[PDB]
RNA sequence: AAUCCUGCUCAGUACGAGAGGAACCGCAGGUUCAGACAUUUGGUGUAUGUGCUUGGCUGAGGAGCCAAUGGGGCGAAGCU
RNA sequence: UGGGUCGGGGUUUCGUACGUAGCAGAGCAGCUCCCUCGCUGCGAUCUAUUGAAAGUCAGCCCUCGACACAAGGGUUUGU
RNA sequence: AACUGCGAAUGGCUCAUUAAAUCAGUUAUGGUUCCUUUGGUCGCUCGCCACUUGGAUAACUGUGGUAAUUCUAGA
């Protein structure tokens, strides 16, 4: 029940097995057994070697669309007001349009007599 | 609901800019008085008097 | 271990403390950017799948 | 209290290790292990946080023909720590010290061995890292 | 047929002007020796077990063999 | 019922078998009504089949599968 | 405040290196690059948004981690 280690070949260490390597520069290694000590001493690669885990998932051996936008209140206009706004389309809308034309073209022929 | 959680809903800072980033969300067709629609934020301090301020649309 | 939970649509991200392993175990190994049932959580985080998005290391 | 229970030695008298501190010695010559009453034939061998007298055999002339305690900090030979971890090191190191036990150097290159650490706290305040 | 030593505590205590400086009980360990043992780590290894490899040989492939254990890596069990 | 002998399973050792396939492969050699970018060979090695193949009690573990064999032999022993 | 653009390659210090090297005078780039400034050029092309298109991100609100930094994450 003690701390559960990993190897050279990942395998899983547990306590009384193998041994631990300190290296002068500071990393320390703990191998399952001496077969994967050596193999980790001559500078072999764990991935090429086949019955290591590394090589196995490089190997891989034997192992859609979504988006939503959800309307909120907004400081000034709460939700209501919002769909209240977006819900003048049945030709409210098209009322308000037409009445500021109205709105700035008795404007403008005030402006034909501001301009001229 | 989660308690303090899934309700108080916060608002979105503040609305829109865009005079395009308007019309999506308010459904504006084309010179549909672009300008009112634009959310007017109020302002409401103590020692003031009340009053709101918009925003420069751009485009 | 303390769980920061947003909700977006509705905003409001409050801060969870929890010192059980057994919640939390439900959301250890795995990735970021992952969706995670929070079921574990009591009777009250029930039908709820949360998504990972980030996190802080011990050290910050 | 708690002493320091028994490792494998692997560094008998005549070994020449590697020395760990920037005293300016480069290696250390063993020439006794404190502590060893022996029987005949055998050496006198030492293992990590054990107090041995050396001479510098390469390193600094004013260093050199002369007998010096050390303490090893670092042990290729493996040695079984109680919790069933066999532990070895890329080499064996030591440091020159005092009768005291106070390191002559001021900084340690490499790993210290646990077991020098807890029994040296001059030699662990001045370790880099613990192994 | 067991042996001796060290560290902690007693204790900067007794004692002493001071410098210095113990002991009994207790605890944790070591030395030498003794009797075993192989779970672990190490050694051995002709299981002639399984890969690699040189020269030659069976027409080639495959499968093998010879070179007084061809050489070498890893290695069960057993011994240690 | 027994213990054997095979087989099987387990364990374990080594490290991924032969064959087949690949538009994998340094390149090289032939065929161009052909092909409009190809096909036919040689080629160490690579990939997949394939943690495969092989061994494993002879002093490893469990079998209840198969086969035969097991109330047989000889020499002695008395208050 | 922040995004953006520009500057930060100037100035200042020192003289360690460096002996056809540096540097000085002379000459070339018909053997090259060049922010900026100034002046040219900007309908020279036949070919359901143009009355103006798309998405994010800052600053900002809110939840933190870290012993610590002009560190930063999620929403
Ligand atoms: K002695
Ligand atoms: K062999
Ligand atoms: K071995
Ligand atoms: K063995
Ligand atoms: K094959
Ligand atoms: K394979
Ligand atoms: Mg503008
Ligand atoms: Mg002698
Ligand atoms: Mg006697
Ligand atoms: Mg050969
Ligand atoms: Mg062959
Ligand atoms: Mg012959
Ligand atoms: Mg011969
Ligand atoms: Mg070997
Ligand atoms: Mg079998």
């Amino acid at each position: 029940m003690k701390v559960e280690l990993c190897s050279f070949s990942g395998y899983k260490i547990y306590p009384g097995h193998g041994r631990r390597y300190a290296r002068t520069d500071g990393k320390v290694f703990q191998f399952l057994n001496a077969k994967c000590e050596s193999a980790f001493l001559s500078k072999r690669n764990p991935r090429q070697i086949n019955w290591t885990v590394l090589y196995r998932r490089k190997h891989k051996k034997g192992q859609t669309r979504r988006a939503v936008k959800f309307q909120r209140a907004i400081t000034g206009a709460s939700l209501a007001d919002i769909m209240a706004k977006r819900n003048q389309k049945p030709e409210v809308r098209k009322a308000q349009r037409e009445q500021a034309i109205r709105a700035a073209k008795e404007a403008k022929k005030a402006k034909q007599a501001s301009k001229k | 609901d989660i308690p303090g959680l899934t309700d108080t809903t916060v608002p979105r800072r503040l609305g829109p800019k865009r005079a395009s980033r308007i019309r999506k969300l308010f459904n504006l067709s084309k010179e549909d008085d672009v300008r009112q629609y634009v959310v007017r934020k109020p302002l409401n301090k103590e020692g003031k008097k009340p009053r709101t301020k918009a925003p420069k649309i751009q485009r | 271990m303390k769980l920061n939970i947003s909700f977006p649509a509705t905003g409001c991200q409050k801060l969870i403390e929890v010192d059980d392993e057994r919640k939390l175990r439900t959301f250890y190994e795995k990735r970021m950017a992952t969706e995670v049932a929070a079921d574990a959580l009591g009777e009250e985080w029930k039908g709820y799948v949360v998504r990972i998005s980030g996190g802080n290391d011990k050290q910050g | 209290s708690g002493a320091k229970f028994r490792i494998s030695l692997g560094l008998p008298v005549g070994a020449v290790i590697n020395c760990a501190d920037n005293t300016g010695a480069k290696n250390l010559y063993i020439i006794s292990v404190k502590g060893i009453k022996g029987r005949l034939n055998r050496l006198p061998a030492a293992g990590v946080g054990d107090m041995v007298m050396a001479t510098v055999k390469k390193g600094k002339p004013e260093l050199r023909k002369k007998v010096h305690p050390a303490v090893v900090i670092r042990q290729r030979k493996s040695y079984r720590r109680k919790d069933g971890v066999f532990l070895y090191f890329e080499d064996n190191a030591g440091v020159i010290v005092n009768n005291k036990g106070e390191m002559k150097g001021s900084a340690i290159t490499g790993p210290v061995a646990k077991e020098c650490a807890d029994l040296w706290p001059r030699i662990a305040s001045n370790a880099g890292s613990i192994a």
